[PDB]
């Protein structure tokens, strides 16, 4: 179930991040967006099966 | 096991908090998966109705005024000025003004535009957003490349099988750049262009125009490059408008557009001054003032 | 597990022990008059012997603005480093002093930014005083640059934050040196990756006020052609030693120094 | 305090740079405090299984033994397990770093790309990038199972 | 185990830059703190006092200065730890005497009819209260009974005479009298007979009179010396313009206190624009006489922040004079009408005296 959840999940917010307007990344900090991408993803990959 | 309730308590209690903790990782994942924007399609037939491929880009420019929020300020304020098809057009405008309002009717990226706006003739709405870019140039200041192969890096999205590519960057500039690449065609991009030039994304930008078939051109500051480039930049120009019929401009460098078709200068919010030929340019010393 | 954990501490001890007793620059004795003041020089990086340079016979109190040019890679940056102590020394009698050392202002080639705001990126751990900081700011042009930047001088500039680009670097790092109220400056090469002659002679202007006022040395290290020569004292060198430190009238009886 | 008094030779500083500095002062000093977390372990659970051993002969008898042998002959294989995991993880954190460092390039010059229309090529290469990563992460997954 | 225990001690990530957490410190709530509240009663917490005990060693003020609740349970457990504990005496020492075990014998007891504990309990109820029912007498057997029977009359007689005193200095209190003393809620600064001063208004409630009242007001504000010296709070003695300079006041009506603003003040340069929450300003009001009744001496603390302030404002009159004798309309005690005043500061209404009226 986690490993599964894991795939699903990163390939829709790659799906969703790739396809918004170029004017949300200039304004957004992209640090947040980064954060969530790396930090939030490892935990939701390695941290939440076990 | 009432010996055991003592710690299960204490690890349901931890097991908790660190669950709590986590699923705040997977709320921000889903705030970000919330972002329902950049809606991609097409309002319209775009099998024949729009044109297949742009030519001319004549901007029948209906009153077309940007605005990205639309509540705070405009970018726009009626920018209507017709392109010139079978020339040139190095319009030095302000980036205050010129380079919001070029961007939003070319490319449909800012699309809260008060009215119309059309590129090519007909309406930019009525075609696939992806599609709409897919056969048009632009070229862009700060260098953003990446690391991979440069047959796999000029026509990625098509996955050209001309041979050209390698003449693209052989030819049009960096030519010492083949004898630097052990590779040649196939060869790899070291670390997002270390130490190849500033432009090498311009050899790049000239291959995708030329194979697909971008008539139009964009263009943007050169924040600083040996003016053998831009020369080169001129010649590619004069092949595009000659050929293709349509090359736009757009810095602060009045001398560059000055040697060029058309003109146009915008300030504080629009577009300040038009003009069909580069004569009223040296005779409104406006410009040139600005310049030097 | 108990028995991983204590097993990978026995492979950090050995890293940490290995990294403990790494080179150091206290040899030579470093950790136990003119400011540039060295007889001989026999510098080096290697511990023991192979030296990168020596021959430096330069003798300079204070008050005296001194530009060293040379050709690249012919000890301009490895003097400027030696000059505040960190090259190994092997046979060379050097005596700095001052009016014990002093607060010996610096800066390198390589652009390091503090991944803090920019204003504190300026001032360093400096009281924050506006007079000094507007006019220093205002002669090395990064106010231009602070008209796109959104929080201006409230971004996270450099790495962990903004991402920027070399000549606003360039323009960071030697605001900072001259904020800094020393009464020694040892730039080198603010010239080299940004040469525009007119924020770089605005900065030199204000540079003429301040370190002029307080008689403080500006050793600038670079190779622009418009103060190449200079009606103050200047220095030459070249495969690792020095010819003569003074008048450029020496330089024009060469004949081969001459622009 | 060591690094103020460290020189700055190509031969030395060349060599250990900033990452790896940054490394050592997370990996190996948390490593290590971890250790000083779990010495009263080495020091106990040695006497705790010692003590619990003899009196479950003493409460049962013999098949006690047997059975709590039975554990003890379990341990090599597990201790197996958990390095094989940790040597899956450090595989897969690689190559999770070496994904994330294109997505960093890639939601760099995200104006440069739309412009371009470089979305379809990039956003399929990392899709690829995850395929890998996540057959590295499905054998983690099988590990840390057969840990519970 | 059932926690989650792995192999996981690197913690080696690289996180991007965060900026902006949503975190509620936005604004601070807290205001001003005031130094005494509206009620007496200081807002001012000491710490890091180091203790030697001199809470402790003056029971006598701890014990007045308890409540009535839990002086009665301390004066109940006094009596009933000595009553107690001397039961134990008396039952003991009966019961070593061996006049405990009943029986037709020669053993005659030391104290009387004692057969069980709470015959030894009830005993000591009758000694030390003086009760002294006699059905459980004390005999000339055993000198010891005699000596206890000294002692617990002297130890019940030392408690009844300590709680005696500790009642009387209770029953004294006059802090339930200086509870009855009322300053207006909100204090003004309007101008009188042409010279700006801080007015407020004092009443007294009950028909006992305070004898000997004494209107003291300080002025509380952070200073910064030209030598530059830091007092957080400094305290400036202020006058109360009474027609003899001193604080002494005769109070029945609710009289209006005001500080007249003189150049020797240190109100003299404050404007209304410069009046709002944040304004690191107190005023605090002493009424300290003593009560005809008790004879004990009493204060009255209100303080005055700077919202507190009501500028350019009058109190209403309040007396009238009825057909018997005078009135006061206490509902109107509080209650302030606007005045035609001047905005400027006194310093500038000062300056404006100074030209004005030398005309010539
Ligand atoms: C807790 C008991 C401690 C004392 C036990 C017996 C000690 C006998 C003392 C005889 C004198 C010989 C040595 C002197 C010791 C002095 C003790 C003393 O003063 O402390 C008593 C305390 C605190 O006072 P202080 O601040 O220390 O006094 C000033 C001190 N000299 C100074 O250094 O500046 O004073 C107080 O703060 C009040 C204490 C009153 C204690 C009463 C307890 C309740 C009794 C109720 C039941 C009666 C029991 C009757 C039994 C009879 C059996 C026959
Ligand atoms: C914010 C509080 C935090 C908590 C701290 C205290 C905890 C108290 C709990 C609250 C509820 C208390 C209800 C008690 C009801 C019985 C006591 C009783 O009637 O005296 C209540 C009152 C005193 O009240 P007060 O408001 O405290 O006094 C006002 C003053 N400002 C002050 O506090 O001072 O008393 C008087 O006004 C004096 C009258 C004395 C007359 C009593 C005679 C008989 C007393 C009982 C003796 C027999 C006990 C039997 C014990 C048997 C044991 C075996
Ligand atoms: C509210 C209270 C009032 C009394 C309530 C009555 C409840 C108890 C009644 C009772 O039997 O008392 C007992 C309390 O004796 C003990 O239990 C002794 C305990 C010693 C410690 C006492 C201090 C605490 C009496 O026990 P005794 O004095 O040992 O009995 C005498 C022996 N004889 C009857 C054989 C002669
Ligand atoms: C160590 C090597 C193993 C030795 C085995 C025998 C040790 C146990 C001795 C018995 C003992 O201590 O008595 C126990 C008292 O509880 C306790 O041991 C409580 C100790 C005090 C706790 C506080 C009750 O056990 P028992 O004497 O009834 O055992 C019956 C066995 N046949
Ligand atoms: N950081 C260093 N540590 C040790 N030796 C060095 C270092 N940098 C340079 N050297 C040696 O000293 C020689 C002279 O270096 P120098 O100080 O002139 O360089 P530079 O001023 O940084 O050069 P450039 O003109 O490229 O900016 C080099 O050729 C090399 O052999
Ligand atoms: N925190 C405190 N609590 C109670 N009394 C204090 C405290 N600090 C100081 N004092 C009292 O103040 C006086 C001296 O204070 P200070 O701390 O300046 O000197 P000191 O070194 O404590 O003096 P001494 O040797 O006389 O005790 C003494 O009477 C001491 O009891």
């Amino acid at each position: 179930t986690g490993l599964k959840v894991a795939k699903r999940l990163h390939r829709s917010l790659l799906n969703r991040i790739i396809l918004a307007p170029m004017r949300f990344f200039e304004t957004t900090p992209l640090g947040s967006i980064l954060n969530r991408f790396s930090s939030d993803c490892n935990t939701i990959d390695q941290h939440i099966p076990s | 096991y009432a010996l055991m309730v003592s710690n299960y308590l204490n690890w349901m209690v931890r097991n908790l908090a660190d669950m709590e903790i986590q699923l705040g990782a997977v709320k921000r994942i889903h705030a970000l998966l919330k972002t329902e924007a950049e809606s991609y399609e097409g309002l319209l037939a775009p099998s024949l109705i729009p044109k297949n491929w742009p030519d001319q880009g004549k901007i029948q420019i209906q009153n077309l005024s940007v605005r990205y929020d639309s509540s705070l300020k405009p970018v726009l304020k009626h920018v209507n000025t017709l392109i010139s098809p079978g020339q040139k057009i190095g319009i030095c405008g302000r980036t205050g003004s010129g380079k919001s309002s070029f961007s939003l009717a070319f490319f449909r990226m800012v699309d809260m535009f008060e009215g119309r706006i059309i590129i090519d003739g007909i309406d930019i709405a009525k075609l696939p957003l992806h599609t709409l870019r897919s056969r048009l140039s632009i070229i862009l200041q700060d260098p953003v490349l990446f690391s991979g192969t440069i047959r796999f890096n000029l026509d990625p999205e098509k996955k050209c099988s001309d041979s050209t590519l390698w003449e693209a960057l052989e030819i049009a500039q960096l030519k010492l750049v083949v004898k630097a690449l052990p590779g040649g065609l196939d060869a790899i991009i070291t670390e997002g262009g270390e130490n190849f030039s500033q432009g090498q994304r311009q050899l790049f930008c000239l291959a995708r125009a030329f194979v697909r078939k971008t008539s139009i051109f964009i263009m943007d500051e050169a924040t600083a490059s040996i003016d053998m480039a831009t020369e080169n930049i001129l010649q590619k120009v004069v092949m595009t408008a000659f050929a293709d019929r349509t090359v736009v401009t757009i810095a602060h460098r009045v001398h560059t557009i000055l040697s060029a078709d058309l003109v146009m200068v915008l300030k504080r919010g629009a577009i300040l001054e038009f003009d069909k030929p580069e004569t009223l340019l040296s005779q409104k010393d406006s410009v040139f003032a600005s310049f030097v | 597990s108990v028995v991983r954990s204590t097993v990978k501490a026995l492979v950090s001890v050995q890293k940490l022990s290995e990294f403990l007793s790494s080179a150091e620059i206290r040899e030579e004795q470093c950790a136990p008059n003119f400011c540039v003041q060295i007889i001989g020089g026999f510098f080096t990086w290697t511990p023991d012997g192979i030296p990168t340079l020596s021959n430096i016979t330069i003798r300079i109190p204070r008050g005296q603005l001194t530009m060293i040019v040379g050709q690249v890679g012919c000890g301009k940056s490895s003097l400027l480093l030696a000059t505040l102590g960190e090259m190994q020394k092997v046979s060379g009698a050097v005596f700095w002093n001052s009016n014990s050392r002093g607060p010996v202002a610096y800066a390198s080639q390589k652009p390091w930014l503090l991944n803090a705001t920019v204003e504190e990126n300026i001032t360093f751990e400096s009281p924050f005083n506006k007079q000094r900081y507007k006019m220093v700011i205002e002669a090395c042009s990064l106010q231009p640059d602070i008209d796109i930047l959104p929080h201006g001088d409230q971004t996270q500039i450099g790495e962990r934050g903004i991402n920027l680009s070399g000549g606003q670097r360039q323009r960071i790092s030697v605001a900072r040196a001259l904020y800094q109220q020393t009464n020694v400056v040892f730039l080198d090469d603010p010239f080299s990756a940004l040469d525009v002659h007119l924020s770089d002679h605005l900065m030199q202007a204000g540079i003429l006020e301040l370190l002029r006022d307080d008689k403080r040395t500006v050793v600038l290290v670079t190779h622009k052609l418009q103060y190449l020569p200079h009606a103050d004292w200047i220095i030459a060198m070249k495969d690792g030693t020095i010819q003569r430190e003074g008048t450029l009238k020496d330089f024009q009886r060469s004949e081969c120094q001459l622009f | 305090n060591k690094i103020m008094h460290m020189s700055t030779s190509n031969l030395s500083m060349g060599e250990m740079t900033a990452g790896q500095i940054c490394n050592l002062v997370a990996i190996d000093t948390n490593q290590l405090m971890w250790f000083f977390f779990l010495c009263p372990n080495l020091w106990t659970m040695p006497v705790q299984i010692i003590v619990g051993v003899i009196l479950l002969y003493y409460i049962l008898g013999v098949s006690a033994l047997i059975g709590a042998a039975v554990i003890i002959l379990l341990a090599p294989v597990q201790y197996f397990v958990a390095t094989k995991l940790s040597q899956a993880q450090r595989t897969t954190l690689e190559h999770s770093n070496e994904r994330l460092k294109q997505t960093n390039e890639m939601l760099r010059g995200m104006k440069l790309l739309k412009l371009y229309a470089w979305e379809s090529i990039f956003c399929s290469r990392v899709e690829v990038t995850r395929r890998k990563e996540m057959t590295s992460l499905r054998a983690f997954a099988v590990y840390t199972s057969i840990s519970i | 185990m059932l926690s989650r225990k792995g192999i996981i001690p690197e913690e080696y990530v690289l996180t991007r830059l965060a900026e902006d957490p949503t975190e509620p410190r936005y604004r601070t709530r807290e205001r001003r703190a005031r130094f005494v509240s509206k009620k007496g009663n200081c807002n001012v917490a000491h710490k890091n006092i180091r203790e030697q005990g001199r809470f402790l060693q003056d029971v006598f003020t701890t014990l007045v200065d308890l409540k009535w609740p839990h002086t009665l349970l301390i004066f109940t457990m006094s009596f009933l730890c000595s009553w107690l504990l001397f039961a134990m005496v008396w039952w003991l020492i009966a019961f070593a005497h061996g006049d405990l075990a009943p029986g037709e014998g020669t053993n005659v007891p030391c104290v009387t009819s004692i057969h069980s504990f709470s015959s030894a309990f009830l005993f000591s109820i009758e000694v030390q209260v003086t009760i002294g029912f006699g059905g459980r007498m004390v005999t000339e057997e055993c000198p010891l009974a005699i000596l206890i029977l000294i002692v617990q009359n002297i130890v019940g007689l030392m408690i009844n005479a300590i709680m005696l005193g500790c009642i009387f200095m209770k029953t004294a209190q006059a802090h339930r009298r200086a509870e009855t003393l009322i300053f207006s809620k909100h204090a003004v600064i309007t101008l009188r007979h042409g010279r700006l001063c801080f007015m407020l208004r004092v009443g007294d409630l009950r028909k006992s009179m305070i004898i000997s009242a004494t209107i003291h007001m300080q002025v509380v504000r952070k200073t910064t010396s030209p030598e530059g010296e830091v007092v957080p709070l400094h305290q400036v003695d202020i006058p109360m313009e009474n027609g003899v300079g001193g604080n002494s006041i005769f109070l029945v009506a609710p009289l209006i206190i005001y500080h007249v603003i003189d150049s020797n003040s240190p109100l003299y340069d404050l404007a209304p624009s410069d009046l709002h929450h944040h304004q690191d300003l107190e005023i605090i009001v002493i009424l300290e006489g003593v009560v005809e009744t008790t004879g004990i001496t009493t204060q009255a603390r209100t303080s005055y922040l700077a919202d507190e302030i009501l500028w350019g404002q009058r109190f209403v009159p309040i007396v009238a004079e009825e057909d018997g004798r005078y009135s006061v309309d206490y509902s109107k005690f509080g209650n302030t009408v606007k005045v035609p005043t001047p905005l400027c500061t006194a310093r500038q209404l000062d300056e404006d005296r100074s030209l004005l009226d030398a005309l010539t």
